[PDB]
């Protein structure tokens, strides 16, 4: 209401030192100033690791309760880390996420030094948006978008799972609310 | 460039057979290049012979010794006098083709090709072309070739079944 130059996101705090607006989906939203504090290439490409596993972290919640393989069996995701921990596969998705983070090490490692952009393993097969440059920044926006999206939709789902004890096709189909609450008395 | 996100390592100028500048964790950096590349095609050439013998072991046994269920379990039944004879004989092969230097520091004391022992005597490598052609498929099958044993070697000893047996007749663990 004031006078003065702020974020465009939040019109109380000012725009941060670091966010200059070149990234993409920087709407000058880092209150606690993270940027400050360490380099705005690495959070960035932390942001898009744990979103692209966030992504298929919501295709798998969706789609294990959706559609299980024929071999393992039948059961909720959140138990199928144990009963996967148990069988030895999920050891071996370890191995191998290790062994792409391998390589993902030294290419961070090359992004502090400025040799690559923050999240660009130059993975384009279907060169989606490799010929053409203005399409590239509108997907990069929706990939960060769907990235933020998909980490909090992957809290939301796991931690309505933590006390629903319902999928979450389960959940939308017959929701109750928690702790019996339709009919609790002094709760 | 085999990693397009990555820098192309500066040791790799691409004059060895199946460099496409593939050294992310920088091997060839800080080591003697003509090493590796000897390194690679030692272990190319046996794990080369080793995935034949993996294959020949299935089918064919010699009449000295007795088969045993997997040709990983062949070097058991077989007795330890005789393996010592085959560790002996390949310590003076590696002797002699080498010239008796077996060290990273008065190897390459002449500067000869790395792999390169001396031992031609069928005489196909003569045209360069050729040569040069011949080196990338040897890598390129030496590269392949070491998975595939390091692949059979545990099948084997998990699943207690030849390669072909495997193949014939798939299961799950
Ligand atoms: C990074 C996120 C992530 C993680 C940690 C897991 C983890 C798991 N998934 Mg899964 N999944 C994912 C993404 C993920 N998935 C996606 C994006 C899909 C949609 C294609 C699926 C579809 C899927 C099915 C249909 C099944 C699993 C199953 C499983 C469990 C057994 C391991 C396995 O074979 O995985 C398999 C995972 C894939 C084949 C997805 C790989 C696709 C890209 C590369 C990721 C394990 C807990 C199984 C289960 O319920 O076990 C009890 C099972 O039947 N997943
Ligand atoms: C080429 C490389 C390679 C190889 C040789 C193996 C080998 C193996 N993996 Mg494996 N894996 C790999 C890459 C590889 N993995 C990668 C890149 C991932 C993703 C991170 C996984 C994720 C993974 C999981 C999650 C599991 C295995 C399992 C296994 C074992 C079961 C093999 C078997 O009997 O199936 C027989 C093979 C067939 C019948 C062929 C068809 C297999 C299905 C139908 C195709 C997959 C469909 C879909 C993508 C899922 C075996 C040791 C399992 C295990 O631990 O065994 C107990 C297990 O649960 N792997
Ligand atoms: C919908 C989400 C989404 C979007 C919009 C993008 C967008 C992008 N990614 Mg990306 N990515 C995603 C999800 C997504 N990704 C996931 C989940 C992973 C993990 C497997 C990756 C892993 C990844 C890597 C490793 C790299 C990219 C790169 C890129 C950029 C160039 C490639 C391109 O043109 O892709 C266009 C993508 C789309 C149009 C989305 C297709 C969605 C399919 C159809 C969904 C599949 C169906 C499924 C069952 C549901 C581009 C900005 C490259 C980069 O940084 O270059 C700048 C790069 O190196 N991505
Ligand atoms: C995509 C974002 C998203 C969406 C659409 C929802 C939507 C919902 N959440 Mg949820 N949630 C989210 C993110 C989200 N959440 C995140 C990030 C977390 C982590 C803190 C949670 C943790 C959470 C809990 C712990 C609970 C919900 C519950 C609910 C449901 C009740 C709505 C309500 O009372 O308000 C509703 C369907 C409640 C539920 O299960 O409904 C019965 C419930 O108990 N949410
Ligand atoms: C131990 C065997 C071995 C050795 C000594 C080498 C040596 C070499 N390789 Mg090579 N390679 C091998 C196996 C090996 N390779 C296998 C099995 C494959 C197939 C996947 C390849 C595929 C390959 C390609 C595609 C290229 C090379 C190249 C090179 C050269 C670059 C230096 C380097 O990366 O060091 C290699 C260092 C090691 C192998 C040590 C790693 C030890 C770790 C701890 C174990 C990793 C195990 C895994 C699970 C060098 C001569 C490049 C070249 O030709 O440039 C001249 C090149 O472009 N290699
Ligand atoms: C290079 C890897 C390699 C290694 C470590 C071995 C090691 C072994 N082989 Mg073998 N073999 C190999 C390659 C190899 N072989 C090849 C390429 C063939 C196809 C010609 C064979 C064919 C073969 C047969 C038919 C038999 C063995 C047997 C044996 C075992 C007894 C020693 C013996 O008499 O060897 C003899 C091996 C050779 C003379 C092959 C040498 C050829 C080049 C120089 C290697 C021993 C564990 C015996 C065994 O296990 O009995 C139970 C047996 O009956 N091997
Ligand atoms: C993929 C197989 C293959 C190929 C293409 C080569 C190619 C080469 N080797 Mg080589 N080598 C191999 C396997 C192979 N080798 C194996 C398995 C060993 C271990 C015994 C060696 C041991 C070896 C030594 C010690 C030396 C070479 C050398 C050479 C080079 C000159 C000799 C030549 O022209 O041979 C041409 C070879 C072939 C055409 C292979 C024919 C194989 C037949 C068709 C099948 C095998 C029979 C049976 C089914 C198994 C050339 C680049 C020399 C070199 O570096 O000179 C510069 C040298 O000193 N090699
Ligand atoms: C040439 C590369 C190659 C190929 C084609 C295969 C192919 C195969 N491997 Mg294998 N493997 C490889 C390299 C390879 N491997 C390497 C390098 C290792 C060492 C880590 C292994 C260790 C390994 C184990 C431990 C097992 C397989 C198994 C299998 C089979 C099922 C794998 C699956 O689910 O898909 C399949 C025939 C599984 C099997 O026996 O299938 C029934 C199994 O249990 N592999
Ligand atoms: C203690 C509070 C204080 O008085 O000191 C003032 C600063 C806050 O000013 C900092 O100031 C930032 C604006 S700037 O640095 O002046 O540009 C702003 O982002 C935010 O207020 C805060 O981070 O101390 C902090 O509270 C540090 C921020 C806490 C989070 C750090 C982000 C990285 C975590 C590692
Ligand atoms: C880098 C690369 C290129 C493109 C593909 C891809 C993207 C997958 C990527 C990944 C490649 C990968 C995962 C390569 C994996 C290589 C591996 C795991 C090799 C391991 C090999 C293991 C081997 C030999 C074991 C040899 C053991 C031997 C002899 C002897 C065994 C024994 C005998 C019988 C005698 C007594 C002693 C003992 C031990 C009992």
């Amino acid at each position: 209401v004031f006078p003065g130059q702020f974020s465009d996101s939040v019109p109380f705090l000012k725009q941060p030192t670091n966010l200059d607006g070149s990234y993409v989906g920087d709407v000058g939203f880092d209150p606690l100033g993270f940027s400050d504090v360490f380099d705005i290439r690495v959070l960035r490409e932390a942001e898009l690791k744990h979103g692209r596993i966030a992504m298929l972290a919501t295709l798998g919640m969706v789609v294990q309760e959706a559609y299980t393989f024929p071999f393992f069996d039948k059961v909720l995701p959140i138990p199928a880390h144990d009963v996967i921990v148990k069988s030895g596969g999920m050891s071996q998705i370890l191995l191998w996420t290790s062994f792409a983070e391998i390589f993902g090490g030294i290419a961070l490692f090359q992004t502090i030094q400025g040799k690559r952009a923050p999240g660009d393993y130059s993975f384009d097969p279907l060169n989606l948006s490799a010929n053409d440059l203005e399409k590239r920044e509108r997907y990069a926006l929706a990939e960060i978008k769907h990235s933020r999206l998909a980490m909090l939709a992957f809290s939301g789902m796991v931690h309505q799972y933590f006390i629903t004890n319902q999928g979450v096709i389960e959940q939308i189909n017959n929701f109750r609310p928690i702790n019996g609450f339709p009919d609790a008395t002094f709760s | 460039l085999a990693v397009p996100f990555l820098e192309r390592p500066p040791m790799l100028d691409g004059s060895y057979a199946g460099d496409i500048g593939f050294d992310p964790v920088g091997f060839s950096n800080y080591f003697d290049l003509r090493w590796l590349r000897e390194a690679e095609l030692k272990h190319g050439r046996v794990c080369m012979l080793g995935v034949v013998g993996f294959l020949v072991q299935e089918f064919v046994t010699l009449p000295m010794f007795s088969n045993g269920v997997t040709p990983v379990d062949d070097f058991f039944v077989v007795p330890a006098t005789g393996l010592w004879q085959i560790f002996f004989t390949i310590g003076f092969v590696e002797a002699f083709s080498n010239g008796f230097k077996l060290t990273p520091s008065d190897m390459f004391a002449d500067d000869r090709a790395p792999g390169d022992l001396g031992f031609d005597p069928l005489g196909c490598g003569k045209d360069p072309a050729a040569l040069a052609r011949r080196q990338l498929v040897e890598v390129k099958n030496g590269r392949l070739a070491m998975i595939a044993f390091g692949g059979m070697l545990h099948q084997q000893l998990l699943t207690k079944q030849g390669v072909i047996e495997q193949l014939t007749n798939f299961k799950a663990i």
